[PDB]
RNA sequence: UAAUUGCGAUAACGAACGAGACCUUAACCUACUAAAUAGUGGUGCUAGCAUUUGCUGGUUAUCCACUUCUUAGAGGGACUAUCGGUUUCAAGCCGAUGGAAGUUUGAGGCAAUAACAGGUCUGUGAUGCCCUUAGACGUUCUGGGCCGCACGCGCGCUACACUGACGGAGCCAGCGAGUCUAACCUUGGCCGAGAGGUCUUGGUAAUCUUGUGAAACUCCGUCGUGCUGGGGAUAGAGCAUUGUAAUUAUUGCUCUUCAACGAGGAAUUCCUAGUAAGCGCAAGUCAUCAGCUUGCGUUGAUUACGUCCCUGCCCUUUGUACACACC
């Protein structure tokens, strides 16, 4: 019938791309993933550090796939939350943009997304063929 | 005939908008495509500060809101009637700019 | 004043009391029985599992299961 | 120049604070009054409004 | 509470004094006789002039 | 203990100290001779159903 | 040709531009269907009009909705508006009288005001106080 | 009924369940009963909905209040202790979660158990202090309808917190066993053991 | 699911470094019971040794404990970046040296007494006993105990 | 002070003004400030009006 | 009656101020004016799926029209309309329908006569009088100080956890501000674990920052009731930025340290509906620094729609040996 990713959930569909990278096993991981925070809003590493960095490129990939192009100020804003910063208040906090810029590196590298005009990286002819795949995979799952 | 936009400002709207409808009244006259003139959202620059020298208590506050309006029209025209409109169509209170591209 | 691992023994006493129960859950399984809750959650979700109980709505804060008859 | 709209009817405000302190200082013993301005491109002027512009 | 003021309630006692053959149980009529009939400032309160001489006038008809 | 119902016959007014105790007069529901002045805690309309463990108080103004 | 119109939906700081044109029943919002809106618990709460009136007054016809403004729980009741008002103007302009106004009375006799925006907007902030009719602690010693 | 099929895919489960027949999400406000008449027209389970969470403007003059689906009420009592003031999304799903248990622990139906509990549970007297002058003497009164289902409704969830606190069995749990020990006459339950402390002050000072 | 039965590859409350540790608890907070080690720290070598962390601290036994002890005393042998120590720099060697247990405790007096003898504002609002960073006092930590 | 603003007020009000006061604040005769308020006509002090009705 | 607001009655009659009215701002408008400095519809061009005719998108303007939403000039709209009741048969209230709204529609701006020995001589080249005026009571500079610490008090933030913390993952606002003789806001690209630093753009602003992709929230889970992974002060070590200078940690980051507190007495503070209460943002401050205030949204209640018992306030009567007036 013609599946978009919004024709599909959230989180199942995340889950299922983080899944899929895992499946192909080509990611172009950093050799650190169980050392960074991710953002300073934290106080532990993703407590599932095996696969948190496919479902991190899962998000990026779905939060692409919906909106124009972004580059990292964008991501470090979003995915940030409040830090429990003391006993001062909380606030609005920056996360980590390294880790964003090696997602970025590695959705360029596998050719799902693309450095763009009028600035920003946007979401290319493989990366979207790839994601309608694959949520015609998660929504045929269905029996 | 060249594609102009004065655009205006002030902070008295009668006045404001006379300006307005002489200049439109002037390109209804010479009849020019004009885009039809464009209110903007007014920007109200609050200065809101305590009710008192020296500090004392009850500490209470005023507010002081000034508005600014800011219009702007869209014209086409020969460099003659562009020195008319600019330069005949002018009133005390509001200022006027010109652009050329 | 809870258990922490497995014995085989309280297992198969789980194996057994369960089913006797009709409503299930991790606290109401450490009120009766006595284990330290994530160690029910691994219980309820082999319970699920192997079909021995009946899952009528899982919530990430809170399952709710039943009896299987 | 080159200055925002905002800050350019700030310094307008200013511009006719200072004035009327200016002449209701210098021009008391005259019967001074209040100032009109005319921003007009070319030569703009200001209104000084008296009561005695035979002494001004 | 809706208790009129003297501003109102004299306007409209003169009002249906000096125009009974006009000024009928309608208050939409009222209104817009009363706009093109009196000197008003502002439209609150002529609104609420013509209500209370929509009143009065319904307080005449039945005595 | 054999427990009386009763429904609103109408308010008196809120009485009491602090104003906070209405006083209704409420008929038992099975004898409609039968009126009484009655206390009541809360929000009383009129025409509802009250339930008693007496019939025979009847308490009066408080201050 | 091509029947349409545009409706709206608000509710405290929310707008949703409905539009409902003729079509074959596709619902959506924001290019999402409905059945996707996250809060997790308003899904029957924007089912509400089709689930009151009946899958068979969408025929033949197509919804997008589109959001800004108003968190998350006033934003999915303006989604629920547009949809009931905008379908409530297609049976306006584009069908007849009478079942304009049992689709209003349908949702009138289930008065939960998806024919009228409703009108508490936030009182603004004041000295005295975090809030608008509340202080700060006094001391008095 | 042959549910109907379109463009859109929405499950049969959504609507031919719960179209032509309104009733919940599941658990009908229908076929509902009322046990005492005195909650008559103050508990509004004439009419049935679907979420508890609709925009309510009930306090706006005296006695609407008493027309809110008294599922609204009971999770707009269930934001109370400060921190939770104002969490209403999880309010509805704690109050679902705990009409599931009550479904559970008993096969009858849940809004059943509620408002028996509530006509089990409301306090029927009141003790209030009234000075006169002096010493604070206490008078017994009788209690308006409408104030002893606020007053029920306060004892539920009171209850609820107090007892789920600091304890592992949760909220839903606490709150279904209060209202299966609230339904019966079990005093196990804090509200019930309330309303026998009230009524029995009652009964002292009259 | 993931139950396992076994009898006595678990027993309880264990010692390492000087220290008893509860084992009925898993392991990256368990560790934290030394005076030395935290959250962060105890989930990095964890992470180091690859320990699966389904697991309590009773089991994973002495070749594991092993594998742990030396990957929490060797950073720089075990690729620990060096930011994420607890005295970095440290003035009388410069070498890097992640301090554990006691030794904490101990060059912690020991700095104190190294810029106490030089006589520098901080040592000797701490032998005063005082708040040494330079907040108010003459409102706060009143009786102090 | 009492002769100087009579002269004053008679004349704004022969000029034709509808209402007028000036207050005097400050020390006067003895070692106490007591106010002088000359007022002739009528005068509002409520809302609008005042900033549209009338100079200070 | 919100009211010296009115209906009335009357040795008073006409009035002025005050309330009101007026003004802002919030809401409603298929109604005019129009909007590449906002949207929308269609057309191209194009990505991808489904392929069936459909859908998801991009596409500064490829290009044509329109104003529903944003906007704001003009207005309209409410008067308590309609109806029942109730009342000297008035002013009014009470209920129901209608609608955008019926407490003065909300919320403010304004708010008198007379007063205070209330605050300010330290906002003022506003001023008097006393005082000093060249080794100054003027400036100006280098440090210190206001930040000291047995202790008493005021305001607040974080909390005492499972309605919770943590970790993923979803991801939704409004008010604003922002640089010409300056380095303002920063998108973006790179590097860094982070703070940040770089290469450079945009923007004098409805454009660029910005839909400020805010927090809370909510889903999938780790933890099990243990002062424990709550709470995060204390305290050491390092790393940066701002500044001529950072110790009397400026402040930010990374690790380690884990204290008191188990919802807190007598007392007592605030609140009647988008309200309290929770939740963050922007601004004033600013070379940096907000735990503060000024304002904005987000989520949004329980309970009374009362009374004069207490804290008091207005009017009349009565009483006084008070008039600085019950201190």
């Amino acid at each position: 019938p013609g599946v978009s990713v919004r024709d599909v959930a959230a989180q199942d569909f995340i889950n299922a791309y983080a899944s899929f990278l895992q499946r192909q096993g080509k990611l172009e991981v950093p050799g650190y993933v169980d050392i960074v925070k991710t953002s300073s809003g934290n106080e532990m590493p993703p407590q599932d550090a095996e696969g948190w960095f496919y479902k991190r490129a899962a998000s990026v990939a779905r939060h692409i796939y919906m909106r124009k192009q972004v580059g990292v100020g964008k991501l470090n804003k979003l995915y940030g939350g409040a830090k429990s910063r003391g006993v001062r208040p909380y606030k609005h906090i920056d996360a980590s943009g390294s880790i964003n810029r090696k997602v970025l590196q590695a959705l360029e590298k596998i050719g799902i997304v693309e450095i763009s005009p009028k600035g920003g990286r946007r979401i290319s002819e493989n990366g979207q063929r790839d994601l309608d795949r694959i949520a015609a995979q998660t929504l045929e799952e269905d029996e | 005939i060249i594609k102009i936009r004065i655009t205006l400002t002030s902070t008295k709207v009668k006045q404001l908008e006379n300006v307005s409808s002489n200049i439109v009244k002037n390109a209804e006259q010479h009849n020019l495509v004009k885009k039809g003139p464009v209110r903007l959202p007014t920007k109200v620059l609050k200065i809101s500060t305590r009710k008192t020298p020296n500090g004392e208590g009850s500490k209470t506050w005023e507010t002081y809101e000034m508005r600014i309006h800011k219009r702007y029209i869209d014209l086409e025209a020969p460099v003659q009637i562009v020195k008319r409109i600019t330069q005949i169509t002018i009133e005390p209170g509001v200022d006027v700019e010109v652009v050329v591209a | 004043q809870h258990a922490v691992i497995l014995d085989q023994e309280k297992y198969d006493r789980i194996l057994k009391e369960v089913p006797t129960y009709r409503y299930v859950s991790v606290s109401v399984l450490v009120d009766r029985l006595k284990i330290g809750g994530s160690l029910a959650r691994i219980a309820l979700r082999h319970l699920e599992k192997e079909g021995i109980i009946k899952p009528i709505s899982k919530h990430s804060k809170q399952a709710i299961y039943t009896r299987a008859t | 120049a080159l200055i925002s709209k905002k800050r350019k009817l700030v310094a307008d405000g200013v511009f006719y604070a200072e004035l009327n302190e200016f002449f209701t200082r210098e021009l008391a013993e005259e019967g001074y009054s209040g100032v009109e301005v005319r921003v007009t491109p070319t030569k703009t002027e200001v209104i000084i409004r008296a009561t005695r512009t035979q002494d001004v | 509470g809706r208790v009129r003021t003297k501003t109102v309630k004299r306007a409209s006692k003169a009002l249906i004094e000096r125009y009974y053959p006009k000024l009928t149980l309608d208050f939409q009529t009222n209104k817009r006789l009363c706009d093109e009939i009196a000197t008003i400032q502002s439209k609150r309160l002529r609104n609420k002039i013509a209500g209370y001489t929509t009143h009065l006038m319904k307080r005449i008809q039945k005595g | 203990t054999p427990v009386t119902l009763a429904k609103v016959i109408k308010v008196l007014g809120r009485t009491g100290s602090r104003g906070g105790v209405t006083q209704v007069r409420v008929e038992f529901l099975e004898d409609t001779s039968r009126t009484i002045v009655r206390n009541v805690k809360g929000p009383v309309r009129e025409n509802d159903i009250l339930v008693l463990m007496e019939s025979e108080r009847e308490a009066r103004r408080l201050r | 040709a091509v029947p349409s119109v545009q409706t709206f939906g608000k509710k405290k700081s929310a707008t949703a531009v409905a539009h409902v044109k003729a079509g074959k029943g596709l619902i959506k919002v924001n290019g999402s269907p409905i059945t996707l809106v996250e809060p997790e618990i308003l899904r029957f709460k924007v089912y509400e009009p089709l689930l009151l009136v009946g899958l068979d007054k969408f025929s033949n016809i197509d919804i997008r909705v589109r959001v800004t403004g108003g968190g998350h729980v006033s934003q999915v009741y303006a989604i629920r508006q547009a949809i009931a008002k905008g379908l409530v103007a297609y049976h306006q302009k584009y069908v007849d009288e009478q079942s304009k106004n049992e689709l209003k009375k349908a949702f009138t006799s289930y008065d939960r005001t998806l024919l009228i925006a409703d009108s508490r907007r936030p009182e603004p902030k004041k000295f005295g106080g975090k809030g608008a009719r509340s202080r700060f602690q006094k001391s008095y010693r | 009924f042959t549910p109907v099929v379109l463009a859109t895919p929405i499950p049969e489960e959504v609507q031919q369940a719960q179209t032509e027949i309104k009733l919940f999400n599941k658990w009908s406000f229908e076929e509902v009963e009322v046990k005492d008449a005195s909650l008559v027209d103050y508990v509004q389970v004439r009419q049935p909905i679907f979420v508890a969470h609709t925009a309510g403007r009930y306090a706006n003059k005296r006695f609407r209040k008493a027309q809110c689906p008294i599922i609204e009420r009971l999770t707009n009592s269930l934001m109370m202790n400060g921190r939770n003031n104002g969490k209403k999304l999880k309010a509805v799903r704690i109050i679902k979660h705990t009409l599931d248990i009550i479904n559970v622990l008993t096969d009858q139906n849940p809004i059943q158990v509620v408002v028996d509990a509530i006509t089990n549970t409301g306090p029927r007297e009141d003790t209030t202090r009234v000075g006169g002058g002096g010493a604070a003497r206490r008078q017994a009164v009788d209690v308006s309808p409408l104030r002893r289902v606020n007053q029920a409704i306060a004892l539920l969830t009171i209850g609820a917190r107090e007892a789920a606190f600091r304890n592992i069995k949760t909220i839903a749990e606490t709150l279904a066993e209060e209202l299966i020990n609230a339904a019966k006459g079990s005093s196990t339950s804090y509200a019930i053991k309330k309303k026998d402390e009230l009524e029995r002050v009652a009964k002292s000072n009259r | 699911s993931l139950v396992v039965q076994e009898q006595g590859s678990f027993q309880h409350i264990l010692r390492l470094l000087n220290t008893n540790v509860d084992g009925n608890i898993k392991i990256v907070y368990a560790l934290t019971t030394i005076k030395g080690v935290g959250r962060r720290y105890s989930n990095l070598v964890c992470k180091k040794a690859d320990v699966d962390l389904h697991k309590r601290a009773g089991e994973l036994t002495q070749e594991e404990l092993e594998r742990i002890v030396q990957i929490m005393q060797n950073p720089t042998h075990y690729k620990i970046p060096a930011w994420f120590l607890n005295r970095q720099n440290d003035i009388t060697d410069g070498k890097d040296y992640h301090t554990l247990a006691n030794n904490v405790e101990s060059k912690l007096r020991d700095d104190l007494e190294r810029l106490k003898k030089i006589r520098a504002h901080r040592g000797i609002r701490h032998f005063w006993g005082l708040r040494v960073r330079g907040q108010h006092t003459k409102t706060t930590g009143r009786r102090r105990a | 002070i009492r002769r100087a603003a009579y002269g004053v007020v008679r004349y704004v009000m022969e000029s034709g003004a509808k209402g007028c006061e000036v207050v005097v604040s400050g020390k006067l005769r003895a070692a106490r400030a007591k106010a002088m308020k000359f007022a002739d006509g009528f005068l509002i002090h409520s809302g609008q009006p005042v900033n549209d009705f009338i100079d200070t």
